[PDB]
């Protein structure tokens, strides 16, 4: 599963301009630090390397981009004067004695031309139809996250309290909403399947969590509307037994 | 262990002709650690401008390398070389004869 | 013939708590081809062989870029040893390091070298199975510990049946007519009295290519060994080496000594005597 | 050629 | 200097297919798979160092050429739908820097055991009247067509799996903010299997 390595924040957005750190601790024993770039329809890119607070090799890292290695070991990378083609995935690595490289989770940063456009979703939950029940034996539980911007939401499922991924399936990629727009709001929709008799106990708690990546609480909102700050968005429903 | 001193061999390129243009040899090799000062030498007196091969090291980890420049050898002419490093309490002085 | 490709390292610290030089050396057998020195504002890797400049600006890079890094943690290695023998600030001290590859008639290779020194004395060396070490003593075997874990022999095996052998290939064919032939010693025999014990008879060998040469006297046909005087083989300047060896005999008697000398450029041993 | 050292191959 | 192909890979449940990863390089210090799932990170596999090591881990073999590297996937399953990268280390350069291809992308169509394709109407909890069409249950080989009218949403086909009961099930979702819009209609764009269960 996950490596061990550390990386802050999992999601960044933010305006063009604009100055950006990403934050890297290494595996526990680790001494090195290696920064890399995955731009859309491009593969991983190598940036920077580090040893023991140290700089040690150089890729095709960009002037404007700078980075660190504390005595902590942990690293900063900096990304200042950002543009739009600065929207990426950003990894860093540590490397074992023996060689090989474990990744952290990464960093996804979004630019936008503006902050105007940046919107929380609002989320429903479908119950499960009638005639699925007395067709299938099952229940299948619909969420769906509507108008959105832009594209950074984890969707949950959490039966009493627990989150589920057994029957859950959502879909991989989100919907934009007017295609043709190129700030489109987004739409995504997941499933939850839960046996007949499962849904049939009003004791059975079922709630659609999406948590949305926005505004970071200290950036400016002049709208006349609430900030679109980072946020989770919920609907839920109880069983029917009748 | 810890120091050895400098072997050392003067000498020709070519086999000495009292007219023939050539040019001469000081081989310093087997020494530790690696800073030494060579100088060659017309009657006594030192001579200005000489190159030096690359610093390296043979196989038991002693350090060698090679002071040489053009001279025209003649019957009147002494030639030598002179040595200092660490482990020599004065500069070591090797007379040029044709004959090594 | 017989062929080998060698780099050799040396990593000083200087005095107080200067920046420690790094230089690196590279031969293909005894021809020096290029040359690193860290002692510099911007050092870069320099051809020392006509047939290296041919080679490409990636070419170049690789190997700064190789000696650049070196340069930094050789210097944390000097403050590792340092520390193993409990050795002060100022505080000179050497790490030497000799490694290659050698290939034999057919161009295969015959065996891998991987080889340190500390302050002169051996340190810590790769054995012939390219895949174990022997350490000279316990500091030696805390480096052998920090290099199984960084699996430095795999690397450096793979390294020396590979890139090694092929680049020493690419460097022999490309200084070839200077590397792959061999120039045999032009040899004589001297003649000087001394009155007491008589005479020395000096056998030389001049303007041979490569190095590795055998002189030795023979009286009676008997090796004297004992009571020969023999000279380090010494470079003429002009790539090719220098050679002689000498004896003490009483006069009248020259006849029954031979000299012997052994080359690669000799398709046999030549037997030598003294032309009055 | 030389041989590039890897991350860890300190003395 | 890493290159893989195929760039995207489309495979049934059950079918094998191997990976290539080409490289190009000074001397191999490493070759290495990773995998990577949408949202996260490489996630380490396999490292082989020599031309003719091998390595298996369950359905997954790496094996080693001078040239290049296959992954071969055996009897793959969808939850080996993935990203899988390949990447290189050099013995003439420096540290421990991976040099990577740009992946392979594979996804595995899930068999379908008993397929029982309907529309059903599911409707908001909450709620002021809204809804959403599900087609559910469909085999593996029909697929779900996009729309022209731009205020009518249809999602992709995806499958959720009931582990606790050995039963996947595929599905898609339909919704539209207004107008005449019948789940009887909703998947109309696509072909649709002819025995369709369409509740009253």
């Amino acid at each position: 599963m996950d490596s061990g390595v550390t990386q802050t924040p999992k999601h960044l957005i933010t305006a063009t301009g604009q100055r950006v750190t990403l934050r890297c601790s290494p595996r526990s024993g680790d001494l090195s630090v290696y920064w890399y770039q995955q731009s859309l329809d491009q593969g991983l890119q190598f940036l920077i390397h580090y040893y023991n607070g140290e700089e040690r090799a150089k890729g095709n890292i960009l002037e404007r981009f700078s980075a660190q290695q504390f005595p902590d070991l942990h690293s900063e990378l900096n990304l200042s004067s950002l543009e739009l083609g600065d929207s990426a995935l950003y990894f860093c690595a540590s490397s074992a004695r023996s060689g090989e490289l474990f990744f952290g989770e990464g960093s996804r940063l979004t630019v936008l031309e503006d902050l105007k456009n940046v919107f929380p979703p609002e989320v429903a939950v479908f119950e499960p139809s009638e005639a699925e029940i007395s067709h299938t034996q099952k229940a299948t539980l619909v969420c769906l996250a509507t108008g959105f911007y832009p594209d950074h939401v984890e969707l949950s499922w959490w039966v009493n309290g627990k989150e589920v991924h057994s029957g859950v399936c959502t879909d991989p990629q989100p919907l934009k909403e007017q295609p043709a727009l190129n700030d489109s709001r987004y739409a995504l929709s997941s499933r939850l399947r839960v046996s007949a008799t499962f849904w049939q106990n009003p004791r059975n708690h079922f709630r659609c969590q999406v948590q949305f990546y926005g505004l970071s609480e200290n950036d400016e909102w002049t709208q006349d509307r609430a900030k679109p700050v980072t946020q989770i968005v919920s609907a839920e429903a109880w069983g029917r037994a009748d | 262990m810890i120091q050895r001193t400098p072997k050392i061999q003067v000498y020709s390129r070519h086999p000495a002709e009292n007219g023939k243009s050539n040019f001469l040899n000081c081989y310093v090799s087997g020494f530790h650690p690696s800073d030494i000062e060579v100088d060659l030498l017309k009657n006594g007196e030192r001579i200005e401008k000489v190159e030096h091969s690359d610093l390296s090291f043979s196989k038991d980890w002693s350090f060698y390398l090679l002071y040489y420049t053009e001279f025209t050898p003649t019957e009147k002419d002494e030639y030598a070389c002179r040595v200092n490093h660490v482990t020599l309490s004065q500069p070591k002085i090797v007379k040029w004869d044709r004959d090594m | 013939g017989s062929h080998s490709m060698r780099y050799f390292y040396t990593a000083m610290s200087r005095p107080g708590r200067g920046e420690p030089r790094f230089i690196a050396v590279g031969y293909v057998d005894d021809t020096q081809f290029v040359r690193f020195d860290s002692d510099a504002a911007s050092p870069r890797t320099e051809p020392r062989a006509p047939w290296i400049e041919q080679e490409g600006p990636e070419y170049w890079d690789r190997n700064t870029q190789i000696f650049k890094t070196n340069t930094q943690t050789y210097r944390e290695s000097l403050r590792n040893l340092r520390g193993y023998y409990n050795q002060s600030e100022a505080g000179s001290h050497i790490i030497q390091r000799m490694y290659g590859c050698d290939l034999g008639p057919d161009g295969r290779l015959l065996r891998g070298h991987d080889q340190s020194a500390y302050d002169g004395k051996d340190y810590i060396a790769l054995n012939e199975d390219l895949s174990s070490w022997t350490a000279a003593d316990t500091a030696a075997q805390i480096t052998q510990r920090k290099w199984e874990a960084a699996r430095v022999a795999e690397q450096l095996r793979a390294y020396l049946e590979g890139l090694c052998v092929e680049w020493l290939r690419r460097y022999l064919e490309n200084g070839k007519e200077t590397l792959q032939r061999a120039d045999p010693p032009k040899t004589h025999v001297t003649h000087h009295p001394v009155s007491d014990h008589e005479a020395t008879l000096r056998c030389w060998a001049l303007g041979f290519y490569p190095a590795e040469i055998t002189l030795t006297w023979q009286r009676d046909g008997e090796d004297q060994t004992q009571d020969t005087e023999l000279v380090e083989t010494r470079p003429a300047g002009d790539r090719t080496f220098q050679k002689w060896a000498a004896v003490v005999v009483p006069s009248g008697e020259e006849q029954r000594y031979t000299c012997h000398v052994q080359h690669e450029g000799l398709p046999k041993p030549l037997t030598l005597r003294w032309e009055p | 050629h030389p041989v590039g050292e890897a991350d860890y191959f300190e003395y | 200097q890493v290159t893989q192909s195929p760039e995207a890979l489309r495979l049934q449940e059950g079918e094998s297919s191997s990976l290539n990863c080409s490289y190009t390089v000074s001397g191999l210090r490493g070759l290495f798979w990773y995998r990577q799932d949408p949202g996260k990170g490489p996630e380490f596999l396999f490292t082989l160092y020599s031309a003719g090591e091998e390595k298996e881990k369950e359905r997954l073999k790496a094996t080693l050429t001078k040239k290049e590297s296959f992954l071969h996937i055996t009897a793959p399953k969808p939850e080996d739908s993935a990203t899988y990268l390949c990447a290189v280390q050099d013995l003439g350069t420096s540290g421990s820097r991976l040099t990577f291809g740009e992946g392979t992308q594979l996804t595995v169509n899930p068999n379908i055991q008993n397929p029982d394709p309907a529309v059903y109407q599911l409707r908001d909890s909450k709620s002021s009247d809204k809804s959403v069409c599900l087609f559910t249950d469909f085999d593996s080989q029909t697929n779900v067509s996009q729309s022209k009218d731009s205020d009518v949403y249809i999602t992709d086909k995806c499958v959720l799996d009931m582990r606790s009961m050995d039963f996947k099930s595929n599905s898609a979702v339909a919704w539209s903010n207004k107008s005449d819009f019948a789940c009887a209609n909703a998947f109309n764009n696509s072909i649709i299997p002819e025995d369709t269960f369409f509740p009253s």
